[PDB]
């Protein structure tokens, strides 16, 4: 009954989409007996955990649990756990098959510097017999001394290609249809995070489903993951640019409250819809991006929804005097 | 080995006011018993008589033993060569630690003097283990 | 307090935000119920939607049996999340009673609801991750907050997002009139709505006025309605006239005069930075001010506002704002 | 086996360190004499501190390193208990050494040592300094309690100049017969910012996957916005042009918003073409945006405002 | 062979540079102890050191506290029984160890015996503000001994105004040690040098002390770096070795502020010999002090980098602003052990940028940072004002106290007849006055 | 002194009758007192209007690191949320009849702390009642506003402050030459009864208890120094001058004086300078508006106050 997000989790390396350059190099490394310490870093839902889990299976098969040691932010990994459990496993031979051991530290960037430092010293002293794989969303949250100890493989956001492919898979083993530019919308809104795609896709396989053969539209998606639509958004801009303040101040005030949108969303979409116009003076661009960027920033700290909105109208308007 | 900068002291055979001796297993029991009553144990040697006292808050503890010599078992005899009375008080903790030498000699020699640390000694077939305990304030 | 005495006991009760609820209803019949992240402004119905969804799914029997809740009050440290939370999560579901199998859908899973998850140390949130991912087969989480920004990207990824929109004056009046009726409150015309405007979005506060005020209108016993000006005085809003002094003191007036006046306001006047909020609504609505004015004033309120959300000196900030808008 | 070159070519004597000349010589002299004061060696990552102290340790004790040196790092237990026993016992240990030699205790990653422990260390190194001397290695001396600080000499280490990094880089190239390119080496230097470890690690990863060390290959393992592109974006004559580089060559290609800024800063810094005053005002901007990225708002928008503000300056 | 701080460690209180006033206050107390005892410690003499079983020494690092306590003890013939942080002083062990010597005499005091105290102990509980989790209840039990001891008891710590030290407040004679006087340290250092066969410019010997913030232990160690570094000192070397030593080992934080503030590095020419990358790098040569250093003296220069027709003032205000911004950055860097990736920006905002705005000719001279010790003053006084509040809270936030406790000064300092009147009519006692007197002063 | 003539009861309340009565009419249900949030300037008489309302409801003998009483306890956040959620909940065991808790400076509470107190309120609201004293109800999350009386506390009028003044002398046997000496004080503290009173005692002990038309107003250790600095800032506007201002700031801070406080007084003791035109002033506040934020976003205070002065010396010179 696993929510799709988990349901469609790569069982093997051949099931990971859009990280080929990583899969190939890694596999070559193992087949050539030159597997270095690994650092898999990237944004959410890119296949990082799926990948080492699969890589580990493929390498040890069933001797997995007795040849691999995995810890994650849910586990306790302070300095004590490092010099002890981790260090022990790294300095002790295997009980079953012969070879090198593998320690997986997931969401390693959740570890403290003290622990990271100790971790690193362990990895240094037992590099000639055990292999480490560190995973993280941000390398920068990792101690340079730790990072400098392994070969890096950045997991980039899933490309259209990859995500389009997985969408195809889920649509088969699930009585589901997705209109043409609706799949496109799902993509543009997942920002390369395979996780958000599988999530909305089941927030429909339990919404529109009546004849078990309905068609998911652009709408069903835009509304599902509460995000603006070109028409709406691209309209709010016009009201701001042409119509008076009172009128535009209304258009915005309605479009967002009638669709559950938030300035944050609108702004972004506008910045892009506006990024294609052929403005007159260059300053128009500047001041525009500036103020808009300032607005977006103040919001992330919660200021005054009302004012910040009028601020957006003002900024967009003011800047368009060229 | 360790690097020890020992403050070498000049131990000199002195003439103590009193010099008794008794089974170490007995001195042990006495010391262990009284220590449950006070943090201090007073040792009084008056009129050729060994008296140990402990005055605490819960109550007091008094033990007195008179010299004798059992030809049946010379090792269970209580000696006592007094020359002058002696009334000293020692920290119970240090006596509880000294009585640990009660595995080297079946007897313990005690030499007391109003103006010097007490001397508890255990005899070894080829030597001895002695303790010099400084007294408390009067 | 009608606030809690009128807390939606059923998923239907919560009107205001339906863009999310309507979806919850239909997913209710599936064990595929995704982890969820409820987020939105204060008192938009988030915490209500959960307890409701739960009552509607488990029924008072398995209620406290297979549901765990931790809020801003309860302790939620790295130690708790990796322990108590991880334990109940990993734990096996509880056996339903014969009656439960007859009235409520008993999904093969339990629920962990971390309300006010907004204020959880990022460390603990991280410890939540693998826990609420490897135990999806029997456990499902619900994280609630007011700002998505405060919840670590990883979790925002795992959870299915539900953005609880504010409460439109149209969506509020409906649920408000139903409160004034069941309470025989002699409300005037410019009252039912003035409540929403003063408390835009936060229905809780909108209801807290309808209660802490009507109980004051009875004191008079005059049977006389409870007009507009009647309310605001309790909400904390500043008088409309004391505001007009501001506007005019700025439409014209040298520096010293304002600084002089401002000092007066601070001196005792309603220590409400909201003066900013009202100066906003005014100028932007007024039809006597040019667009070029609208524009610049807009940016100024924003600046001062942002400055104010940093624990700055109320006086200073406010003085400057008025002195700058005046130059315009 | 897969002997890391950072380990295989780790300086085994004070001589091999391409460190901070001045300071290293200071050590060379203490190596010849023997009045090694307690000392705290602090500095950025990978410039040769841990190497340094261990090398000083040998030239001082020779065959005695084995019994006269006690190393304790972040991977060992270093709490109140160990400090009050192991460490103390060591300083109290008897070891006959030449006139001016003393036992050495090496506490690496000393900024991880809890205060309470440091606190219990104080008296030990004060009472037994006549036979035992301490060496602390860290990135933040700031984390060493003052009582310990006043008891020793503070030796700051500086990042390695590109020249120095380049030398040890070639020395390894010859002993490994690595096929390199000048631009390839400039790529490593450029991406190691004074960190020898980082450089070497990359060098090897670069050869391990492409054999030939060329800029293209180097930036492949690094997998960060290619400097060239980032540059062509900061120098674009039109704000419209640079925003396109950001849209097509950076954002659309999936690089981190943190990745973009960081490189932008690194590149702006070496933009000799521009003027000091200018590069700095830009940096000030790139940084402002950077910190914004760190506070959560790592949006495309932000990056755009960055380039926008850049142009505003590079036009005024 | 031995460290210098050792071989040149005082051997008589007649060699403790500074605090001479407090040393006296100490020595006295240890003298009138027998009498204070004879009188049940209820006769606070003309010094007050008469109602106290034990004394509590306190002050910054390496200023002579541990030397004084030991020395004052050895001078009055007493035998010493000391403990410190390297020992386990938990309530349990405390009560199973020293508790037993509180009323006992030295066993060594006999084989040493005209000594009048030779057979008595002076208990030195050192480094007391260092008792961590390895000393559960240590402070409590220790503070209890200060009331029930029957022998002199001396406690030393660095921060007397700490929470962990609260239990010691009213229980003992706390004598303060401040940072010794420069002349004292300067004189002392000279003596050392002479015996060490070398000379040093009184300007160098002067700034050291300033850098060491008074840590006489540190200067001594720092001063033993020269002879230990070079192999053979000569007639000429002395004047030049100071450079390589001063600009590297010794006053490195200065050579950084110097270089950074030299306008020659910002001019087109030098601008490429010493690149932007190098300027930023200088920061990582001591990223601890560099920001403090620049802020300290970015306004004491004769700029040669000003744009044509730009006033010294204007350029300063620009750096002032940047110094301000860099601070904002630092705070965040220190709010997350994982933010070190912001240091480069801080390098720019806290040093290099501000510098470039006023770099040039050094008008005055490079001064150590004022901020550190200045941060001690402010802090060490907040603790005072604090305890004063938690004594008047009965009669406004601690803030509203220092901004309203003005009137009080009058009716508490005015004339100093009506003495007792106001004093007692305030619900204050001895310490309640001595304390309120300090801050008010 | 000032502590003496403080209304130790509601029947003694001589300020703002609208609220004095609001408190009386509110204490008509000593077993049902909704949460309370009092906000307003300092020295307006709220903190006292609190402990005076607790003797009106609870026992008058309600006067006795926390300030506990046999009826209530005072919480002052001088982390912190840990204490809030822990201490409070423990006090929730007061049933085996509720208990009152006063949160002084509800502004000093962090967002992550407030959220805890909130839930705590909604939780054991039966056994607990909160009285939160503060100024500027800005940093107080809404979830709290709609769970406590939103009560303001405007300061007394110049004419009303004098009334409470001439009273004190009548008891301390002071000689008021005229009303002037008083009315001047009210306008001097601008409403701070904590000042106007603590002031009337100051210039009273210096005038030998004989108030004369020559009224040397109160001038605390700091406030003066700020003005001397305010001067130097307008006279000598040079880098060398700035260096001097430094030492002054460095000493105002080292003498436990809030940096945001220095800025405040200084920012206004500059606007009162006639020797400055509309420009200089409107540029001075802006600079303070900006540098204010700087202070609340960093730690080393001088760096911010100094930069403030530098921008001023340029706005002038
Ligand atoms: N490259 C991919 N190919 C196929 N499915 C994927 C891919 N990336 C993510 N998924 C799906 O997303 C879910 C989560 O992917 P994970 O590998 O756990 O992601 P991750 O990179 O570890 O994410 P974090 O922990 O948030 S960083 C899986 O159960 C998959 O169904
Ligand atoms: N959508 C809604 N429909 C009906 N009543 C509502 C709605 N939203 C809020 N209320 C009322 O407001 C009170 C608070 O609702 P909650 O669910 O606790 O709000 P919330 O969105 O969790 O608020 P926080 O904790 O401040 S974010 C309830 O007791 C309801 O009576
Ligand atoms: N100056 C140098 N000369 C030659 N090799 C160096 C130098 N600095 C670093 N290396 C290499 O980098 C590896 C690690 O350097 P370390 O001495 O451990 O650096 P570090 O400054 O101690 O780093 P930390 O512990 O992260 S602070 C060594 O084994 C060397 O091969
Ligand atoms: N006032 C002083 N006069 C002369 N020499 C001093 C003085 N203070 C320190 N020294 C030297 O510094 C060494 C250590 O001084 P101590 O008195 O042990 O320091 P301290 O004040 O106890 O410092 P701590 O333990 O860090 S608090 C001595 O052996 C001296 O050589
Ligand atoms: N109504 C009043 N009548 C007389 N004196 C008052 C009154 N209100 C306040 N005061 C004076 O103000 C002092 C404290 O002010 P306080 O109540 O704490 O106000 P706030 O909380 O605004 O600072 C009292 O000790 C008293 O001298
Ligand atoms: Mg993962
Ligand atoms: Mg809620
Ligand atoms: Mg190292
Ligand atoms: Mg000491």
């Amino acid at each position: 009954n696993l929510p799709w997000v988990e349901k469609y989790r790569p069982e093997t390396l051949d099931e990971v989409y859009g990280q080929n350059e990583v899969i190939t190099t890694v596999r070559k490394f193992v087949d050539e007996g030159k597997l270095p310490h690994l650092l898999f870093y990237g944004p959410p839902g890119t296949g990082k955990t799926s990948t080492i889990v699969a890589l580990a299976r493929e390498i040890y098969g069933k001797n997995y649990s007795n040849m691999v040691l995995e810890l994650n932010a849910s586990d306790d990994r302070g300095i004590d756990v490092v010099r002890n459990q981790i260090k022990d496993f790294a300095s002790t031979r295997q009980i079953f098959s012969k070879g090198f051991k593998l320690i997986i530290l997931d969401e390693a960037d959740a570890m403290t510097n003290a622990a990271q430092n100790a971790l690193r010293r362990v990895i240094e002293r037992y590099t000639k017999n055990t292999r480490f794989c560190v995973l993280a969303n941000y390398a920068h949250k990792l101690t340079p001394a730790l990072l400098s100890q392994c070969t890096r493989f950045r997991f980039q956001p899933l490309p259209q290609e990859a995500i389009e492919r997985r969408i195809a898979n889920v649509l088969v083993h699930e009585k589901l249809k997705l209109s043409p530019n609706a799949e496109k919308a799902l993509i543009e809104l997942s920002n390369g995070d395979m996780r958000r795609v599988l999530n909305v896709l089941q927030s429909c396989k339990a919404t529109l489903d009546n004849p078990d053969e309905d068609e998911i539209s652009d709408d069903v998606i835009y509304e599902c993951c509460g995000a603006p639509r070109p028409s709406d958004l691209k309209a709010v801009l016009k009201s701001i640019l042409e119509d008076d303040w009172g009128t535009a101040h209304y258009t915005l005030n309605k479009v967002r409250s009638a669709k559950g949108l938030a300035l944050i969303d609108l702004i972004e979409g506008i910045v892009k819809i506006l990024e294609d116009y052929e403005l007159q003076n260059e300053e128009t661009r500047v001041h525009l991006l500036t103020k808009l960027a300032d607005i977006e920033y103040s919001i992330s700290k919660g200021g005054n929804d009302q004012i910040q909105g009028s601020a957006v109208i003002g900024a967009i308007k003011a800047s368009f005097e060229n | 080995l360790m690097d020890i900068d020992a403050d070498f002291l000049k131990i000199e055979e002195l003439q103590y006011d009193s010099t008794l001796s008794l089974p170490s297993s007995e001195f042990s029991k006495i010391v262990r018993d009284l220590s449950q009553l006070s943090d201090s144990i007073n040792i009084m040697i008056t009129k050729e008589t060994i008296k140990f006292v402990a005055d605490g808050d819960i109550g007091s503890g008094s033990v007195i033993i008179k010299p004798f010599v059992d030809m049946e078992h010379p090792e269970t005899s209580i000696k006592l060569e007094m020359d002058q009375p002696v009334d000293l008080t020692f920290g119970a903790k240090y006596l509880l630690d000294i009585i640990k030498g009660s595995s080297l000699s079946d007897r313990v020699g005690i030499r007391l003097s109003s103006e010097a640390p007490a001397l508890f000694q255990f005899d070894l077939k080829s030597g001895f283990l002695q303790f010099f305990l400084a007294p408390k304030f009067n | 307090p009608w606030v809690e005495k009128y807390r939606p006991k059923n998923l239907d009760e919560v009107t205001a935000q339906d863009h999310a609820v309507t979806v919850l209803k239909k997913t209710l019949k599936s064990a595929n119920l995704p982890h969820m992240l409820f987020y939105g402004p204060p008192g938009t119905g988030k915490t209500s939607t959960i307890l409701a969804l739960t009552k509607e799914l488990y029924g008072p029997d398995l209620m406290k049996s297979r549901i765990l809740e931790l809020n801003a009050s309860d302790e939620r440290g790295i130690s708790i999340v990796r322990e108590k939370v991880k334990n109940f999560a990993r734990l096996t579901v509880s056996k339903p009673s014969k009656h439960d199998l007859e009235n409520y859908p008993c999904p093969p899973y339990k629920i962990i609801i971390l309300d006010e998850a907004d204020s959880m140390t990022a460390d603990a949130q991280s410890a939540l991750r693998r826990t609420m991912e490897t135990y999806s087969g029997v456990t499902r989480f619900c994280l609630i907050c007011n700002y998505v920004t405060r919840i670590i990207d990883p979790l925002a990824s795992q959870c299915s997002k539900f953005r609880f929109k504010a409460l439109d004056a149209s969506n509020a009046i409906d649920r408000l009139r139903f409160i004034s009726e069941q309470e025989n409150v002699k409300c005037d015309d410019g009252v039912l709505e003035r409540i929403l405007d003063i408390s835009a979005g936060d229905l809780r506060r909108g209801i807290t006025l309808l209660q802490s005020a009507s109980k004051g209108a009875q004191y008079l016993g005059d049977g006389k309605n409870i007009t507009s000006t009647q309310v605001e005085e309790l909400a904390g809003v500043v008088p409309h006239d004391i505001l007009i002094e501001i506007v005019e003191k700025v439409k014209s007036g040298d520096f010293d005069e304002i600084k002089k006046y401002v000092n007066t306001f601070m001196k005792s006047g309603w220590s409400a930075a909201s003066v900013v909020n009202q100066l906003h609504e005014y100028y932007i609505t007024n039809d006597n001010f040019d667009t070029n004015f609208k524009n610049q004033i807009s940016w100024l309120l924003f600046t001062t506002d942002s400055r104010l959300n940093n624990g700055t000196n109320e006086h200073i900030q406010l003085l400057n704002l008025l002195v700058k808008i005046s130059q315009l | 086996l897969q002997l890391p070159w950072v380990e295989k070519y780790r300086p085994q004597v004070l001589s091999d360190i391409v460190g901070n000349k001045e300071t290293i010589d200071r050590l060379q002299q203490i190596a010849k004499d023997g009045n090694m004061p307690h000392m705290i060696i602090s500095g950025m990552p990978g410039i040769g501190k841990t190497t340094s102290v261990h090398c000083l340790a040998h030239e001082l004790l020779g065959r005695s390193y084995a019994d006269g040196v006690l190393e304790l790092n972040a991977s060992d237990d270093r709490g109140i208990d160990v400090v009050r026993n192991q460490i103390k016992h060591f300083a109290q240990k008897k070891l006959h050494l030449p006139p001016g030699k003393h036992k050495i205790v090496i506490l690496d990653e000393a900024d991880s040592m809890t205060a309470g422990a440091q606190q219990a260390l104080r008296r030990t190194m004060e009472l037994y300094s006549n036979s035992t001397r301490f060496a602390f290695a860290c990135n933040q001396s700031n984390k060493i309690i003052e009582p310990l600080q006043s008891q020793c000499a503070i030796l700051r280490y500086s990042k390695l100049s590109d020249e120095d990094v380049l030398k040890r880089l070639l020395q390894i190239i010859k002993l490994e017969d690595v096929k390199y390119t000048n631009d390839g080496l400039e790529a490593i230097i450029f991406t190691a910012e004074g960190d020898m470890r980082q450089a070497i690690n990359n060098l090897q990863s670069t050869v391990a996957g492409h054999g030939l060390v060329n800029a293209d290959n180097v930036f492949k393992i690094v997998d960060s916005p290619h400097p060239l592109i980032v540059k062509k974006m900061l120098l674009a004559s039109n704000l419209e042009d640079s925003i396109q580089i950001l849209r097509t060559d950076l954002w659309k290609k999936g690089y981190s918003s943190i990745d973009i800024v960081t490189t932008s800063f690194r590149v702006t810094k070496n933009l000799a073409q521009v003027k000091e005053s200018v590069r700095l005002e830009m940096i000030k901007e790139i940084g402002l945006t950077h910190m914004r990225i760190l506070e959560g708002v790592g949006t495309y928008l932000q990056l755009a405002s960055m380039l926008a503000k850049i142009h505003k300056l590079n036009n005024k | 062979d031995k460290l210098w701080t050792v071989k040149y460690a005082p051997t008589n209180l007649q060699q403790v540079c500074g605090n001479k006033g407090s040393v006296m206050k100490l020595k006295n107390w240890l003298a009138n102890w027998e009498n204070s005892k004879k009188n049940s410690f209820k006769h606070a003499g003309k010094d007050g050191s008469g109602v106290f079983r034990a004394a509590m020494l306190y002050g910054p690092p390496g200023i002579g506290k541990t030397t004084a306590a030991h020395l004052v003890a050895q001078e009055l013939g007493y035998d010493i029984l000391e403990q410190n942080a390297s020992d386990v002083r938990s309530k349990t062990l405390l009560n199973a160890g020293v508790k037993n010597a509180l009323d006992n005499m030295s066993v060594v005091g006999y084989f040493k015996h005209q000594n009048l105290n030779g057979k008595h102990f002076v208990i030195i509980m050192d480094e007391v503000d260092g008792m961590s989790g390895g000393d559960r209840g240590g402070v409590g039990q220790l503070a209890q001994f200060c009331r029930k001891t029957s022998t002199p008891l001396i406690l030393i710590c660095n921060e007397r105004n700490l929470p962990k030290m609260r239990p010691f407040d009213r229980v003992c004679l706390d004598i303060q040690f401040r940072r010794p006087d420069a002349n004292s340290i300067k004189s002392r250092l000279m003596t050392i040098a002479i015996r060490e066969k070398f000379k040093l410019d009184p300007n160098v010997i002067d700034r050291l002390i300033q850098t060491t913030r008074g840590d006489i232990r540190q200067v001594i160690n720092l001063l033993s770096t020269i002879s230990t570094t070079t192999k053979t000192i000569n007639h000429e070397n002395i004047n030049e070795i100071s450079k390589a030593w001063e600009k590297n080992i010794a006053l490195k934080p200065f050579d950084i502020a110097h270089k950074m503030l030299d306008g020659q590095i910002y001019s087109d020419i030098g601008s490429r010999n010493f690149t932007l990358n190098d300027k930023i790098a200088l920061y990582f040569d001591d990223f601890d002090f560099t920001p403090l250093m620049i802020q300290e003296n970015y306004l004491s220069t004769r700029p040669s980098v000003l744009k044509p027709g730009q006033s010294h003032l204007e350029a300063v205000a620009e750096a002032a602003n940047c110094i301000s911004l860099g601070d904002i950055v630092e705070k965040k860097i220190r709010s997350s052990e994982q933010l070190w990736s912001l240091l480069p920006l801080h390098a720019v905002l806290s040093s290099v940028y501000p510098a470039s705005k006023v770099a040039g000719h050094m008008a005055g001279r490079i001064n150590f940072t004022a901020w550190l010790g200045q941060n001690s003053k402010s802090a060490k006084y907040y603790r005072l004002l604090q305890e004063i509040h938690y004594h008047t809270r009965l009669g406004x936030x601690x803030x509203x106290x220092x901004x309203x406790x003005x009137x009080x000064x009058x009716x508490x300092x005015x004339x100093x007849x009506x003495x007792x009147x106001x004093x007692x009519x305030x619900x204050x006692x001895x310490x309640x006055x001595x304390x309120x007197x300090x801050x008010x002063x | 002194w000032v502590d003496k003539y403080r209304p130790k009861s509601l029947n003694a309340l001589s300020h703002n009758e609208e609220l004095t009565n609001f408190l009386k009419s509110l204490s008509d249900q000593p077993r049902d007192l909704p949460h309370l949030l009092l906000y307003g300037p300092n020295g307006t008489g709220k903190k006292t209007r609190c402990m005076a309302l607790l003797e009106s409801i609870f026992g008058p003998g309600v006067y006795r690191n926390v300030v506990s009483s046999p009826y209530h306890l005072e919480i002052t956040p001088s982390n912190d949320r840990i204490v809030i959620q822990e201490l409070l909940k423990e006090v929730a065991q007061m049933e085996q009849r509720y208990k009152c808790v006063i949160i002084n400076e509800a502004n000093s509470l962090t967002k992550d702390a407030q959220a805890a107190l909130r839930r705590t309120m909604e939780k054991y609201s039966k056994n607990i009642r909160l009285i939160m004293v503060c100024d500027s109800m800005s940093p107080i999350i809404a979830p709290i506003k709609s769970q406590c009386l939103l009560i303001r506390c405007p300061a007394p009028s110049d004419s009303e402050i004098s009334t409470i003044l001439s009273d004190v002398v009548t008891n301390e046997r002071i000689q008021l030459e005229t009303k002037d000496i008083l009315k001047r004080i009210a306008q001097a503290s601008n409403g701070n009864l904590r000042v106007s009173l603590l002031m009337l005692e100051s210039m009273a002990l210096n005038n030998e208890l004989a108030l004369k038309s020559s009224s040397p107003i109160i001038k605390p250790d700091w406030i003066i120094v700020i003005h001397k600095l305010t001067r130097k800032i307008v006279k000598e506007r040079s880098v060398n001058s700035l260096i001097e201002c430094r030492a002054v700031l460095y000493d105002l801070l080292a003498h436990c004086i809030p940096a945001n406080i220095i800025l405040k007084e200084l920012t206004f003791s500059l606007l009162d300078v006639e020797t400055l035109n509309t420009t200089n002033k409107s540029s001075i506040i802006e600079y303070s508006s900006v540098f204010d934020e700087r202070l609340s976003l960093g730690n080393k205070a001088i760096f911010h106050l100094e930069g403030f002065i530098a921008k001023v010396m340029c706005c002038l010179d």
